[PDB]
């Protein structure tokens, strides 16, 4: 179950390797990719953190799990928060 | 009495015939030659520019080396090793470890023409070239040893070549795309002319002009000489090029240095383009990196590429945004990744640096500046685990270097990705996606660090498993930050 | 985990010799890193079409050693000491030729030697310059970097010899306008039978990829057979002809195939530590040998009409 | 647009290293092109000099000004770069486009 | 092959005959030659242990001078003459200005033994010797030119041995001495032996020493480089000595010696003793001029001069306590005179170097420290009409220098007086009247510079007129303090 | 009264040139301070022996001109461009030793020149060596130091000429142990008749002190007379014995002599310009010239015998 | 009396000065001199390298501890002074004393 | 009555050329002498000022003149404090 993505965080200068497991929600996927990131490049903020395909414009449900999303290992995904 | 060179040169390169008891495709075979089916005859029109004979080259070659060891001497006892700020000493470090064996790699490519180029001319000026590119590994070998009973770090001038340290892998994978993996006419544009006419003064004369502000002579004089070889070998490449476009092969031309171009840029801005924006102390920066590319790559490079003949690269608006953002990010990586590469980075983002960052890139602070400000605040605040990665960054599979964006305000980042055989890639930028799809057999096989890392190559499959793997030998050989923080007691 | 370790006298890799390192070792030792990985010469794709090249015809040579790298030039030459000497041995020449040229020289060789010249002499450009092609080739597929750079220094040395040539040509045509001299050159190496033994021998000495193959005939067979098939006999022949500049100018020329037999033999030496390579080298030897002998006697026999 | 304008010049000679041979060689451009306007960016490491379109220097020129015998091809020891394309022989090196932007 | 040096060596010094058509003395007059009566066959054993040859000599001075122009051009963007402080350029300046001209005239001392030594090793290691000193005297104009364009006082260099200015007199009163005025012997004694196994050392390795503490290599590698030619044409005085041992003649040959030492050591403190304790900025200086002289001079020089048979002259203890005393006066005399100079002398007493100068010389404030104390007094008050001489002091009829003594506490300061042939002299010491008496003739009519004005030589009889007497062209050329006083501004 | 002045681009003295000051002008022109005080040409006693000595010698010499300083050396030859000369000409010549010995050419010459040779040849070191002494005499008294540089490297070349000689006498007594080589020089110069004319004069021009006398006597009289009466015979003999090493050898020293002959004249030429000057360099050489006949007359006997 | 005691020596050795035969020489004196301490003074613009009475160096140990083919004579270009009197020749230097102070 | 002495004064670091006059009498001399040297590199002091031959011990009169000393021209003299 463990599952490798590659991850862009809001606001933050690259994009990473963040190891994830198949069982994930989308709003546990957004908080293993958001500790290599906030507080280290990137500002802690309000609101709620949302994923999404590469510069996709569709939000993943917050409650879908990696499984059930469709995604490959070593996909690319962003990390954004609502707007 | 002697007769002028003018009145013998042309039997000195009077040197095609006529094959008769192996075929010519046999003798100068395409995947060798890169001819591109142009016959023998057409190739003898070659005409090199910048000419010299073997009793000259031997003279002054004999000078030069003359020079450059006898101010290495008189200088030893300068002090630069241990009065230096530390960034300079960072520069010596990488340069001297991506460029030594480097350049005796260099050999090769000219080898390859001196062997299997259907110019005679070419042949010739490519015997001094294997020379010169011989002369530029063994100074800079020998220039940096005294070092190592400093500094073990220094030990990378030999080493960095024989490992699979990230950075070290990036610059394979370019310089044996473009000189020791491609047939003779391939080398002569993307190395002679696309990457030895443009790219190499950024680092031999730009950056010498560094070196000379920082007061360190040695080096300035070292590589301005080594630059003047290469001013003459260089001038291999435009005769060629202007050969091909005669004969009907304007495209695979324009495609050779298009490709070659982009993959310097690349490159060549996560060296230089932090050296010369942040290693490099403040007062010792010449020009910012940006000027320097106007300088040397957009006003000097382009306008000769135009009097050739050639086009601008289809790229070229990607390219002039490129340079305002990539080696900021560049920078950012190799300093937060510091722990992977064998010199130390500078931070170099101390007020009065992001005053002149900020003058030299309108906009830098609402950017980068975000990142740093959440960097420099932790080092203020002792969160020290906060200032080093506990994971990789995702890698382009062609540069071998950190997939990156624009940070801060405008936030932007793009990777652009390409299934091919049953296989996902990733890669930086469109062009880079490009020059994969130009030649996927060159390419298509390759695993970058981080591919092996997920395949199980790099065992165990930890961050400190990679250090390993990249081939540190000892604590001290891993970079840290060059002022050990000390800058954050200017942010107060 | 990482240890502490203390900063090194010099390379990693020379830091457990005894002597301390030379220039020589410094700045020669262990530089090809195209050796390090078996299946991907380069880092590209393990089948791109160099890496191809690489593994067949370096990698998977018959003729093998477990440590090339430990092979030593016996002249420990580096850039700056081979300039060095050869700024002597060249200025040395071109003073020749100017003193030469100011007693005219050429106007005192016996009556036809010119015609003898343009047909025997001139046209060595070519095959001096197929030393200097093939010279290149070794360089670039050799396993060691010692071994690389006496091949830099070689091809050098070949292209020295092509441009003694090519100056004594124009040289002597200036007292000769009627023999061909610089004219007819290319025509006699492709035509003329007292050369079409030594073309045939480079044409595919020229096309063996192997790079052991490819030193063994270059080095142990062609050019020991242009040192005493054609360099010797000019000498020779120039005497009984009032030819004296020749005679000291190949002495020069013979310096350099010396020290290329030199390196060679100590090649080989490092490569018989490895018994298998006996038999390898005797055959390629005895491959290669045929062709040199051929092509010795039909330029003699030009040579002695 | 600061790269078209970067791009669209004329600006030929040579990258002089910092020696013994720069102000020779700044002379020499003066003196061996009359009538053109020769620009002088000083680098310390090396020094760039240019004129529109072609720039000339001659052995002799150059000789006079450096104070010493001097042979065009010993140019290369202080040559560290330069802009157009070169035609160089035992009496002078010219820097020249073949175009005009 | 080659034959090895000691095959064939003997033959190119087996060059004595017996003359028949002129006389051996016609031949070798004794007022050029020096032989005190030793015949030709006696001179045959002289064995110069510096050997060199002529295929080797032109090879090795190539590379020397390879190196030390190659250092200079990558060099020449150092900032040197902008950055150093004042009392380093003024360094330079007394430095090229008192030796320049004078190497070129060490080749007539050289060219006086190649002809008429009567030892054959002598006359051709004396042709390796006028040589050696057209390097030097080339070299030492060479290198100051460029500084032309920046100060007239540069033009010194060349115009110092052309003018009458009082240090330039006492320089060719001395050197006219032993190198250009006496016979072929005295030069190998009074030259080669005393003056270049001893005192130069100072001025060309001690002085090196300072100009690398102070970052100016292209002075210390040129300086240095120069006395490895010195270290070996030098080693001509030693086996004539022991030839003039060996044939009776040991006390005219401790005579020449005892002579030459007292000379250049009152000269050579007038110079180099003001440099090494006042000029060379505090963290520059390596020893002091009492260290170097201990090194240079008793530790090396003397003891040398006793293996070889000789004996301490007779005034050593006098030049023991003058090295503690002499140079202090000399450079308050040179400061206070500073108008007169072509260099502008530091004063050198701000009070952090008045502590080292304590350390140094003990007793030092109680002496000169008292009339620093009232010059000092006299700047912080803007009184500088106190500053400048109004008259000129009285100056040695031998060394042609001002007469000189300790101040303050323990005042003593002696003149030793002499009439000869109806005229009066004054000396600074009881060795200077000694050397006078020596060889009167030699020395008998000269008049010093002060005997001059005072004769009526020096129209106007005023300071002014005896500037322009000098030889000074322009208000710019005359010395003044280094620092414009701004030392005082330490002493607040 | 001071007033206010630039500082200049070079020396004062060469500040009204026209011409940008040459390295050869910067470090070679008026650097004799001696002949600024007519009364005292150094700074001692007016009347100290040395002062006698050039008051009567340099500044009394019937040989006069205003303006010695503006003499120009027509090679412009400093130190450092003298050495770079000379190392390419006498690393030549020390590489035709190296070559012409390996080929044991001295075992080639034709029967009996061995002991030509030793008669003829080795003792010319005594000769070069009086031309070294007299060249320095000139230095040293020579009224502008343009002049005496060029007497520095003639003094320089004389001791290279004498060093050759001492070289192949040794090398020659080599391969002939039983002809005196090396052995019997000294007694040649003193006591052989065809040595006696050279001795004689070279004993009397070196007690000649005037600088002017010194100067013509040895360069415009001695010095040809020894380029065609000695060097070109020898090398015209050398050729009739089989000697090939000897004729190259002379040709390197005949450069320098040429370069002698080349300053002379342009000193010669710069002295004409004083009419006065005419008469008294005549006199000096035809007061000269007997002597020199003689010498070569002497020479060339022993030399055909 | 600082003076004798500075004049009561034996030492004898070369003076080198700055650039790359420094070290090479200590070394050299070091192993060619076996049961002789070599003191060495260091003055940056040279090097003072002594020993008591005696101190050789041969051409062969040199050209090992320089690592580049090296000649006796080629010494001269960084040998700036010495201790001692002098004793050359095409395999070794020795610098000593007649005397025992 | 222009008479050229060299002249030592108390303190000073040398000997200076001093111009009296024939007529002067040592009083004079001692003041002429203290001109180039007292409150310029040596300090004033209370005492009076003497006159002798350079490092005699018998003083010269305070009153007597440079024509009544014997003293000739270009003689070395002393200026001292009475002690
Ligand atoms: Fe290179
Ligand atoms: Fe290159
Ligand atoms: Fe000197
Ligand atoms: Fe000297």
């Amino acid at each position: 179950s463990a599952f490798p993505v590659h991850a862009a965080f809001e606001k933050d200068f690259l994009v990473q390797l963040v190891v994830v497991d198949l069982n994930d929600s989308m709003d546990q996927v957004a908080e293993k990719v958001a500790y290599h990131c906030v507080n280290r490049r990137v500002a802690p903020r309000e609101g709620v953190m949302r994923v999404r395909k590469h510069r996709s414009t569709e939000l993943f449900p917050r409650d879908m799990t990696i499984a059930e999303s469709g995604l490959n290992p070593t996909e690319v995904i962003d990390v954004v928060f609502e707007e | 009495a002697m007769h002028p060179r003018k009145d013998w040169y042309e039997l000195t390169r009077a040197t095609n015939w006529t094959p008769s008891y192996v075929t010519e495709e046999q003798l100068f075979p395409e995947r060798m030659s890169g001819h591109m089916g142009i016959p023998l005859e057409k190739w003898e029109s070659y005409d090199e520019p910048y000419k010299t004979s073997y009793p000259e080259y031997v003279s002054i070659q004999r000078e030069k080396d003359a020079g450059a060891y006898s101010v290495k001497a008189a200088l030893e006892r300068a002090k630069i090793y241990e009065n230096s700020d530390p960034g300079w000493i960072s520069t010596l470090k990488s340069h001297y470890g991506a460029i030594a064996v480097l350049e005796y790699a260099a050999v090769t490519g000219e080898g390859r023409m001196a062997r299997f180029s259907k110019a005679p001319g070419n042949r010739n000026m490519a015997t001094f070239g294997m020379m010169d590119e011989l002369r530029h590994g063994q100074l800079q070998l020998f220039f940096p040893h005294e070092y190592c009973k400093k500094d073990r770090q220094f030990d990378w001038a030999w080493r960095a070549y024989h490992s699979n340290e990230w950075a070290a892998i990036a610059a394979k994978h370019f310089f044996d795309d473009i000189i020791t993996g491609r047939d003779a006419i391939s080398v002569a544009i993307m190395l002679t002319f696309s990457f030895e006419t443009g790219f190499t003064n950024m680092q031999f004369l730009g950056l010498a002009a560094d070196a000379a502000e920082a007061g360190d002579y040695t080096f300035a004089n070292l590589i301005s000489s080594i630059q003047t070889d290469e001013s003459r070998h260089a001038q291999q490449g435009g005769p060629a090029l202007q050969l091909l476009i005669e004969n009907g092969k304007r495209e695979e031309a324009q495609k050779k240095v298009d490709m070659a171009i982009w993959r310097a840029w690349r490159l060549f801005a996560v060296l230089t383009g932090p050296v010369m924006d942040y290693y490099t102390p403040l007062e010792d920066r010449s020009q910012s990196f940006k000027e320097f590319m106007y300088e040397w790559i957009i006003g000097q490079f382009e306008r000769s590429l135009i009097d050739l003949g050639l086009d601008k690269p289809w790229y070229w608006d990607l390219f002039l945004k490129d340079i305002d953002e990539l080696h900021h990010s560049y920078h950012m990586g190799v300093w937060y990744w510091r722990t992977t590469a064998w010199w130390n980075p500078a931070a170099g983002v101390t007020p009065e640096e992001r005053d002149w960052l900020e003058e030299k890139y309108p906009g830098w602070n609402k950017r980068w500046g975000r990142c740093w400000d959440v960097i420099t605040e932790n080092v203020l605040n002792d969160r020290m685990d906060l200032v080093s990665p506990e994971t990789l960054p995702s890698v382009c599979n062609m540069s071998q270097i950190p997939l990156v964006g624009v940070p801060g305000d405008d936030w932007n980042i793009e990777v652009f990705s390409l299934e091919h055989n049953g296989r996902l890639y990733h890669f930086g930028s469109e062009v880079d996606r490009w020059v994969f799809q130009q030649d996927p057999v060159q390419y298509q096989n390759h695993m970058n660090i981080v591919d092996r890392f997920l395949a199980g190559q790099i065992q165990p499959m930890t961050l400190e498993g990679a250090l390993k793997y990249m081939g540190f030998q000892s604590i001290e050989e891993m970079g840290k930050d060059a002022h050990d923080f000390a800058w954050a007691d200017k942010c107060k | 985990s990482f240890e502490s370790k203390k900063p090194m006298r010099t390379w990693s890799h020379l830091a457990e010799m005894r002597k301390k390192p030379s220039e020589y070792d410094i700045v020669s030792r262990k530089l090809h890193y195209s050796t390090n990985n078996p299946d991907s010469p380069w880092e590209l794709s393990p089948d791109s079409p160099m890496n191809l090249w690489y593994k067949q015809y370096r990698n998977a040579s018959p003729l093998k050693h477990d440590n090339w790298d430990a092979f030593t030039d016996p002249d420990q030459l580096v850039y700056r000491t081979y300039n060095l000497m050869q700024d002597g041995q060249e200025s040395y020449v071109q003073s020749l030729f100017d003193q030469f040229n100011e007693r005219e020289h050429d106007q005192m060789v016996r009556e036809g030697w010119e015609h003898t010249m343009a047909r025997c002499y001139s046209p060595l450009r070519y095959l001096f310059h197929c030393l200097q092609m093939s010279s290149a080739y070794v360089q670039q597929m050799a396993p060691a970097s010692t071994i690389s750079n006496c091949c830099i220094l070689q091809t050098a040395d070949s292209l020295r010899w092509l441009t003694h040539t090519a100056y004594r040509t124009h040289e002597l045509s200036l007292t000769y306008p009627d023999a061909g001299l610089g004219e007819h050159e290319r025509e006699l190496w492709e035509k003329e039978p007292g050369w079409q033994g030594l073309r045939e021998l480079m044409e595919k000495q020229l096309t063996a990829f192997d790079w052991g193959e490819a030193f063994v005939s270059l080095n142990l067979v062609v050019k020991p057979m242009i040192v005493e098939s054609i360099f010797k006999p000019l000498q020779q022949q120039a005497w009984e002809n009032n030819d004296t500049l020749l005679p000291l100018l190949i002495d020069s020329q013979l310096k350099d195939a010396e020290r290329h037999s030199r390196w060679s033999k100590a090649l080989v030496k490092h490569a018989l530590e490895n018994p298998d390579n006996h038999a390898v080298i005797e055959g390629w030897i005895e491959k290669w040998r045929p062709l040199a002998d051929r092509a010795a006697e039909a330029y003699l026999s030009m040579l002695s009409s | 647009t600061l790269a078209d304008q970067a791009l669209h010049n004329n600006n030929v000679g040579p990258i002089i290293r910092a020696g013994d041979l720069v102000e020779p060689v700044i002379e020499t451009a003066e003196i061996d092109n009359p009538g053109k306007e020769i620009t002088v960016e000083d680098r310390r490491a090396y020094v760039r000099i240019a004129a529109e379109g072609e720039l000339i220097l001659t052995r002799k020129t150059l000789e006079e000004q450096l104070g010493r015998p001097f042979n065009m091809q010993e140019l290369e020891i202080n040559l560290a770069s330069f802009a157009g394309q070169i035609q160089a022989d035992e009496d002078q090196i010219r820097f020249y486009f073949d175009k005009t932007m």
